[PDB]
RNA sequence: AGUAGAAACAAGGGCCCUG
């Protein structure tokens, strides 16, 4: 492929295909057409077919490969020798044995058209063949040799078959000979705005076409240009170091509050044992029920805070009946629908009922969109990231595959390297919540796409398993599952992708609540519970989730994989420095900062900060948001830059004010931005002690 | 059958109607691929999520209706669904079921016969995992790794095609009645599709899928990867399980897939054939087309032309590059100065001429480019990136692993670039006699100075220490070769740098056509040689195994043996069309007329004369009782012929036919004087030599008409002549007519008489009295 | 090839009621199963079937007057029962190159009375002990045995 | 090894096998000698040795 | 499970291709070479499956 | 009510259906 010529080398002799070449050049003309003629100079070849007359001699004098001139200047010398009129036209053959010239012809079309073409043009002068891609023949004498017609038609056959399959076989490159002029039908419209497009100067194509074809290079006016336009610029150039990067500047208001669907830290939990019959969901909700602490719940009408609290203990006492009638269904009443935003849907008003009466009555305005406010930096998220880094009891909160077996070291290494830091991570009080995401978000998932239109009762649960003692004492450690709370959906007509479906979640605690951050949360007093007694809250709220929320929670299995890979990365990178199996050590004694502590630096074994890096992840997969998105998209330049001073690289930037000023656009009213900026601020100033390039 | 006519009621349904009329009688069929395309259009975007979202539901699966009633397949079985009666909006036969029915139809459904047909439909992957097996794993190691990136095969794959070669093999193997025109390819290679289809035939299968399988066998998955260690498919298609960057599972894979030996030697022929057409003076080149088409090897089993290899491959050397260029084959725009190996990245130039002094006065041009360019390069686990400016070598970086190859790299490399004073003053110890012409062909001072570099290790000393040498400055000592090849020194060559690390290869999807002069020195539109005769070893001995050296001056046999050959391969070319040949006489059952044909005259002089008679008469019995009846076994005949000249006598048959060369053939069992196979029924061995045999009859075993398309051809079409099947086709008579269908969309009119004459020859010689 | 294209070739228009000798050598039947016999054919007397992938006999048609018959460079094992209801007229039977393990398969065989000829060449059940008389003394209607009859007399041409 | 006689699993289990063509086997007919055609088997196997 | 053979070579699947006695060429590596002349080993190609 | 963003949802089609 990638011309003509190699695709005529498939099927064709390349001695025909330079030759046919040759002549196009000689006539100049389109590089396309060195298909028919080589077709037509090896036809003339197998034509003649090394035929003898009775002398002993050749029958058969090519005469098409030949130049023109000399072409001509043959004919004339046979016309004479052998006493024969001189033709008007060149012909492509010559014969001995008859002493009269022959011509021939090909086409596509079945019909006689290019016979009777030809055969006006020159009569009965000398004798003419056209042979048809699919078995015709048309002459004006005797039927040629059978052999030579055999051959010709077979050639003729496979190439013809070639074309088709090559989608060539068209008058494009078999044309006849009128047809021999193809171009683009350009009509009187595309011409009128052709020379409408036109740039200033010029006035029609034609005049940049002749600028552009003849355009010569003259470098001097070029770079006087350049060096103008290097004038009236003047690009700044700021080196870091002399240029120092400020603080970033946070919003300033109110605290930010805790947005996550599900508590954490605060959450309380009842636990069972695990029978594998009943393992649904609406099953275990029952049988936590029968026991009697859900039905010892029995809130107040007074709450610490909140609002609509009618509402939200009328739902649950609609919750608890439901339950006991072994239905997870709900009624439709007025509570239920003023929670469950239904029928709070705005109402349609065409224009062309609209009149501008109708507009005076109630005003129409534009919807004056009210954005996000901002916040303040969250004092609570230090607090939940040293809980969600200790330990929970059990194990086994986020399910598991298998092993497969093993043949070489390598598997046996993955393996052991992947079971050390499952069975670290599977302990810590983030996987539980991972779990409980999970798993609750599955059986949301299940009855939105099962029971819409239908207020159903999803509980919120997990499964996890009691750590394992030493033999003795009772072994084979048994499993549990534990229920935090309670979680009601709210007709999910999930018509198209990133809509919205109201959930409500009813969770379990046993600390009382800060106006801050459990800003949002309806809590009440209900009243007390064992381990000893001690009081009992029931933080109550509202919010939503889409498919695409569902979806990606339900995939919060990713942590592990970015985690694993950033160790593995770690280990293999020190161990190859020394080419010896330093990997254990490397988890054991390698020392990683964590924090601050007494104005002084913390630090501790990798094998204790994976949990660091795991509960980033979590986070990023949790308060995930376009303002995070353009945060992490925008810090990368500072890091940079510190590496640059780390390596005493005289880094430069153009404009970092700007930086910080599109950095701190995108900072409101989500804590993680608000952490993650603050302790960026604190990377920088600590390392003002050991480098440049920042401000205080 | 019912269901024929049941189409055909179909067909008129549909034509009764205006719009089906109109399309399926407008234009060729072709349009029909289009019509796929505006139908069954739809796609979706997050297909995970929307995977996760219905199989949610009950029923997110359609599937045929008839075959669940015929399989008996129910419905709520154990109080769990299958599927409930409905009409899928698109396909409107099929009916929504859920995963369920799936493992109900693995644990209690239809049962076929036997499935072992899958392991030859995907042969390739089990191939991986027998591999796989075979291998003995080793230690683990960490460390650093030199990886380079190169394009490379990552699939084994015996014979490798190209598309247009393959889209007829699958026709050929599953669709046979829709077969279009034989061509050159499947009448070559007969015996693969045999096979191929022995296999496909008589078995309940989807024939889309195989075909698929077959063009995964059939290509070798090329990509451009980091690579470190040894290149061999056998291991790159594993590479993920033998090393990364830090690690590295060593394991032995030598003795697996026996590849690189078929390519080596490939390469030893074609350099063996390049130096016998050397011989000549005037027409190497045809001697060498010649000796190419006159010549084939073994691949396995089979049997295969060397021109038709020599296209498919893509060794890149100096020898395989000639030939591929006599046959004009297209060819990578890759280079070759000795034994290294280059590739240009950018820059330009032209020739330019200049003169150097051998020994006092002696002037001798030598030619060069006057412009910058830069080229990479690769010698023996060694790579180089260079540049060269006007008779100079500017600057080269390496990254390389032994000392003796970059110096040897760092030498053809100065020379490539004439670079030095050598090339302005040649040494005394150069004459007149090392100059050039050995028997006249004369050789630039380039080859001449690489063969004086070969000869003694102190040229090479010598030519390095023409380039300039210095002090090691401080901090470059790392990036320093001295003149041992030593990563540092305290003194070291000029403009030079080193690194631990290879370079990376660079890419180019780019083909060029290129010619060659009357002395074997490819030229690529310019001045500039890529391939030529002295960058090969100079020669070498060695005794190729399972070859086909069909050429006078490429033969060793004696004038004995050869005319024994000869003889049968005029008897064989006997075997086309038309009367007075063999097929016309045993149709004819004139079983009297072969002992009278002159072939067998001209090979009676060789028979054993004190027997012939006693052979004549076993012969000739045996080809009576062939004939009489019409099971018959044409590799016997063409056998046992020779001796059916003379008369009969009396005479006890010991159960050989003997020669007079002390050389026999025995009628029913192979020998080295005559071999052959069921397997591949269009060869015939006679003393290792190959003979094709053409295609005009069927015997017992041939079982298609594979073997009767040499004996047809395409002629004017004659409405009057009949219309048949492509069964039929053998009841026709030698000289006759007949119509036909082929392919699709397609009838034409064929004639059971042949055309051995090709177009090679009847193009060449006419064209060689043009240029007079 | 296939056994009924191959059968109806060799069928030039005639019936299959007037033959005498039938060959199908050289051909192939899915699953080793014989396709396109039947009962028809009644004045058959020959039979040659070889190297067709055949692999048991249960399908073939009664056939009286048949008195020879070829099996050889197949792989039939156990079903030698068969024979005695189609083809009891049986004289001349041939076997070598099949799957025959033991004695116990070749049993049946006595009940064809009109047996002479047997010919097992290349089978396992030879390469035991005291084959050739412990065949003998199970079959003694037979007479000779691939070839040569007690005391290895050799057969005549035909 | 070359061998005429298809192997069993069990007393055949250190030997890896193939099928090779086929071969000739000789008896006599009357006064002549004569030749049938045979499979041929191929018997591979690994072992050790000492002094 | 049984026993398996356990000898070097075999006794009785055994098989051997024969030839006539030169005792000009009564070694290993001529007899070898004899018997491969004839043509009747580069014959044995076993195929790829067992 | 709520969600989230720099606009959209808070069912939609004809008493019946549907993602």
């Amino acid at each position: 492929s990638k011309t003509f010529a190699e695709i005529a080398e498939a099927f064709l002799e390349p001695e025909a295909v330079r030759i046919a070449k040759e002549a196009v050049e000689e006539y100049g003309d389109h590089e396309r057409k060195i298909i028919q003629i080589g077709i037509h100079f090896q036809v003339c070849c197998m034509f003649c077919d090394e035929y003898l007359s009775t002398n002993g001699s050749d029958r058969f004098v090519l005469i098409e490969g030949r130049k023109r001139g000399t072409a001509v200047s043959l004919q004339n010398e046979l016309c004479k020798s052998y006493d024969l009129e001189p033709l008007p036209f060149l012909c492509d053959i010559f014969d001995r044995e008859e002493k009269q010239f022959v011509e021939i012809g090909i086409t596509r079309k079945a019909d006689d058209s290019y016979f009777q073409s030809k055969f006006g043009k020159l009569g009965n002068s000398c004798k003419i063949f056209v042979f048809s891609y699919d078995g015709r023949l048309d002459k004006n004498c005797e039927g040629p040799m059978e052999e030579q017609k055999l051959r010709i038609f077979s050639f003729l056959a496979t190439a013809a078959d070639f074309l088709r399959k090559e989608n060539m076989f068209n008058e494009i490159f078999l044309p006849d000979n009128e047809e021999t002029i193809i171009e683009m039908k350009k009509g009187k419209t595309f011409l009128e705005l052709r020379d409408e497009s036109v740039p200033l100067p010029f006035q029609t194509y034609e005049q940049m076409k002749d600028y552009c074809e003849k355009f010569k290079g003259n470098p001097r006016e070029l770079a006087s240009k350049v060096s103008q336009m290097q004038s009236n610029i003047k690009l700044p150039i700021k080196h870091y170091e002399q240029n120092k990067f400020r603080q970033i500047r946070l919003p300033k208001g109110p605290m930010a509050p805790y947005t996550h669907k599900f508590l954490m830290e605060e959450a309380w939990m009842f636990t069972k044992i695990s029978d594998p019959e009943r393992s649904r969901a609406g099953e275990i909700l029952i049988d936590f029920f029968k026991k009697g602490n859900l039905s010892a719940i029995r809130p107040k009408d007074k709450p610490l805070q909140g609002k609509y609290p009618i509402h939200y203990k009328n739902l649950w006492n609609q919750i608890k009946a439901a339950i006991a009638d072994r239905t997870m269904v709900i009624n439709e009443n007025d509570h239920s629908e003023f929670l469950g935003g239904i029928g709070r849907a705005s109402k349609k008003i065409p224009e062309i009922s609209l009149t501008q009466d109708v507009i005076t009555t109630e005003g129409l305005k534009q919807s004056e969109n009210k954005l996000p406010e901002p916040r303040s930096f969250p004092r609570w998220f230090n607090a939940e990231w040293m809980w969600a880094i200790k330990d929970s009891d059990l194990t086994g909160w986020v399910p598991m595959a298998e092993y497969p077996p093993a043949d070489n070291e390598l598997e046996d290494y993955a393996e052991h390297l992947n079971k050390t830091m499952e069975g670290v991570l599977q302990g810590t009080n983030c996987a539980r919540e991972m779990g409980k995401c999970i798993l609750t978000v599955g059986a949301l998932m299940t009855e939105c796409r099962l029971f819409p239109g239908k207020i159903k009762v999803v509980p919120i649960y997990a499964r996890s398993k009691e750590r394992k003692s030493m033999q003795e004492g009772l072994p084979v450690p048994s499993e549990m599952d534990c229920l935090f709370g309670i979680c009601v959906k709210s007709k999910s007509h999930l018509n198209k992708d990133d809509g919205m479906y109201t959930i409500i979640t009813f969770e379990f605690s046993i600390r009382e609540p800060n106006l801050e951050k459990h800003q949002k949360y309806t809590v009440f007093e209900a009243g007390h519970t064992t381990v000893r007694e001690v009081p009992l809250y029931l933080y109550c709220r509202t919010t939503a989730l889409s498919k695409i929320k569902n979806d990606w929670l339900s995939k919060a299995r990713r942590c592990f994989i970015t985690t694993m890979d950033t160790v593995e990365t770690i280990c293999l990178r020190e161990s190859a420095k020394a080419e010896e199996n330093l990997v254990e050590k490397t988890l054991n004694e390698k020392q990683m900062w964590i924090g601050k502590k007494n104005g002084e630096l913390i630090a501790q074994p990798l094998r204790e900060a994976l949990r660091v890096q795991l509960v980033q992840q979590f986070y990023f997969c949790i308060y995930n948001d376009s303002q995070l998105e353009g945060f992490c998209n925008e810090q990368k330049k500072i890091l940079m830059a510190l590496e640059g001073d780390k390596k005493n690289k005289s880094s430069f930037g153009f404009n970092p004010e700007g930086l910080l000023e599109k950095i701190e656009e995108c900072l409101i009213n989500n804590p993680m931005c608000l952490f993650m900026a603050q302790r960026l601020n604190e990377l920088v100033i600590e390392a003002s002690k050991r480098g440049a390039k920042f401000f205080k | 059958m019912s269901l024929l006519l049941t189409i055909a009621k179909e067909y008129k349904r549909l034509c009764q109607d205006a719009k089906a009329a109109q399309m399926m009688t407008v234009g060729t069929v072709s349009n029909y691929t289009t019509f796929k395309k505006w139908t069954t259009s739809r796609k979706e975007k997050n297909p995970s999520l929307r995977m996760r979202w219905a199989m949610s539901s009950k029923f997110p699966i359609i599937a045929n209706k008839r075959m669940l009633e015929e399989a008996q397949i129910p419905k709520e079985h154990n109080n769990v669904a299958l599927w409930e009666d409905t009409e899928d909006v698109s396909k409107r036969d099929h009916v929504l079921a859920s995963a369920s029915c799936i493992n109900y139809w693995n644990f209690c459904g239809p049962c076929v016969n036997n499935s072992e047909v899958i392991k030859e439909v995907y042969k390739s992957r089990f191939g991986r995992l027998e591999r796989r097996k075979e291998i003995m794993w080793k230690e683990l190691r960490f460390t650093l790794v030199d990886r380079q990136r190169r394009r490379v095969d990552t699939q084994p794959v015996e014979q490798r095609l190209r598309t247009g070669e393959i889209k007829d093999l699958q026709m050929w193997t599953l669709f046979e009645d829709e077969a279009p025109l034989a061509s050159k390819f499947i009448l070559d290679n007969y015996g693969l599709v045999k096979e191929m289809r022995s296999k496909f035939a008589n078995k309940p299968l989807n024939k889309e899928v195989v075909a698929h399988m077959l063009e995964k066998q059939f290509n070798p998955e090329s990509r451009f990867l980091p690579v470190f260690g040894a290149i061999r498919p056998e291991r790159m298609e594993l590479i993920h399980a033998l090393g990364g960057e830090t690690w590295i599972q060593e394991a032995n894979t030598a003795g697996i897939s026996n590849v690189d030996q078929r390519k080596n030697d490939i390469r030893a022929v074609c350099r063996k054939v390049c130096l016998a057409a050397n011989a000549s003076i005037m027409n190497a080149k045809s001697k060498l087309v010649e000796y190419i088409k006159s010549t084939s090897m073994r691949i396995g089993e089979t049997e295969r032309k060397l021109e038709e290899l020599i296209l498919e491959t893509d060794d890149v050397s100096p020898e395989v590059t000639l030939c591929k260029s006599a046959l004009g084959g297209q060819l990578g725009k890759t280079l070759s100065f000795g034994p290294m190996l280059l590739k240009k990245i950018s820059g330009s130039g032209v020739k330019v001429k200049d003169t150097v002094y051998i020994q006092g006065v002696r002037a001798v041009q030598f030619e060069y480019w006057s412009e910058q360019e830069e080229f990479y390069g690769e010698y023996k686990s060694a790579t180089a990136l260079f540049s060269r400016k006007e008779r100079s070598l500017e600057w080269i970086t390496i990254g390389g692993g032994i000392n003796e190859d970059r110096k040897r790299l760092l030498a053809m490399c100065m020379i490539f670039c004439r670079d030095g004073d050598y090339f302005k003053d040649a040494p005394a110890t150069i004459t007149m006699a090392d100059l050039s012409t050995k028997l006249g062909r004369e050789i630039p001072y380039q080859y001449v100075m690489m063969n004086w570099i070969q000869k003694s290790e102190d040229n090479l000393e010598a030519l390095l220490y023409s380039r300039g040498i210095v002090e090691t400055n401080p901090g470059k000592m790392g990036s320093s070769m001295g003149i041992d090849g030593s990563k540092r020194a305290i003194k070291s060559l000029r403009a030079v740098t080193i690194q631990s690390g290879k370079i990376d290869m660079p890419e180019s999807k780019e083909k060029i056509h290129l010619e060659l002069s009357d002395n074997l020195e490819a030229f690529d539109s310019s001045g500039r040689i890529v391939a030529t005769i002295l960058d090969l070893p100079s020669d070498k001995k060695v005794t190729f195994q399972d070859v086909s050296f069909q050429h006078p001056d490429l033969a060793v046999l004696r004038d004995e043996k050869t005319a024994i050959t000869k003889g049968y391969e005029a008897l064989i070319k006997r075997l086309g069309t038309g009367d007075n040949d063999i097929p016309s006489l045993i149709a004819k059952k004139d079983y009297l007329s072969l002992y009278n044909l002159p072939e067998v005259k001209l090979m009676a002089p060789l028979i054993r004369p004190n027997r012939k008679g006693v052979y004549s008469r076993v012969a000739r019995k045996l080809v009576s009782t062939q004939v009489t009846t019409g099971h018959y076994s044409l590799h016997e005949l063409i056998k046992v012929l020779p001796f059916t000249y003379f008369a009969p006598k009396q005479g006890m048959f010991e159960g050989r036919l003997f020669f007079s060369n002390d050389s026999f053939v025995e009628p029913g069992v192979n020998n080295n004087v005559f071999s052959w196979s069921k397997a591949d029924s269009s060869k015939i061995y006679c003393h290792g030599i190959a003979i094709r045999v053409p295609l005009v009859v069927g015997d017992e075993h041939m079982d298609t008409s594979l073997a009767l398309l040499e004996g047809f051809s395409v002629c004017e079409n004659d409405p009057r002549a009949p219309m048949v099947t492509r069964q039929d086709l053998i009841d026709v008579g030698f000289g006759q007519k007949v119509r036909l269908f082929v392919g699709q969309g397609s009838v034409r009119t064929f004639k059971r008489t042949a055309s051995q004459r090709a177009a090679s020859s009847d193009v060449n010689k006419n064209v060689k009295k043009i240029k007079m | 090839m296939d056994m009924k294209k191959r059968i109806h070739l060799e069928l030039r228009n005639r019936t299959p009621s007037d033959v005498k000798e039938l060959v199908l050598d050289n051909c192939r039947s899915y699953e080793g199963k014989i396709e396109g016999l039947t009962d028809e054919f009644e004045e058959l007397e020959f039979l040659s079937t070889i190297n067709v992938g055949l692999a048991s006999v249960a399908n073939l048609p009664k056939l009286n007057k048949l008195k020879k018959l070829e099996l050889s460079d197949n792989r039939v094992s156990g079903g030698l029962e068969v024979l005695a209801e189609k083809c009891p007229n049986l004289t001349h039977l041939n076997l070598s190159g099949n799957k025959i393990k033991d004695l116990g398969t070749i049993e049946p065989l006595k009940k064809l009375e009109n047996l002479k000829s047997l010919d097992l060449f290349n089978c396992e059940v030879t390469n035991l002990n005291d084959y050739r008389e412990n065949v003998f003394k199970l079959l003694p209607q037979l007479t000779y045995l691939d070839g040569y009859d007690r005391d290895d007399k050799e057969a005549p041409d035909s | 090894e070359f061998s005429i006689r298809e192997p069993n699993l069990e007393k055949h289990q250190k030997y890896t096998v193939f099928e090779a063509g086929h071969t000739t086997v000789r008896m006599k007919k009357g006064e002549s000698v004569i030749g049938r055609e045979v499979p041929l088997y191929l018997y591979c196997r690994t072992t050790a040795l000492s002094k």
